[PDB]
């Protein structure tokens, strides 16, 4: 990713 | 709705659009949205 380092997965992430 | 079944879609407050597919099972920062729009 581009962009800064995402959310770790989790399916619904809540953010 | 625009989004596809297999893709999960969640936008974080720092303005930041991240797909998560259930697919492969890994977060998208690299998203649809900037491919669009």
């Amino acid at each position: 990713e581009l962009e800064s380092p995402p959310p770790p997965y989790s399916r619904y992430p809540m953010d | 709705g625009p989004l596809p079944p297999g893709w999960e879609i969640r936008n974080t407050a720092t303005g930041r659009v991240y797909f998560v597919d259930h697919n492969n099972r890994t977060t998208q920062f690299t998203d649809p949205r900037l491919s669009a729009n």
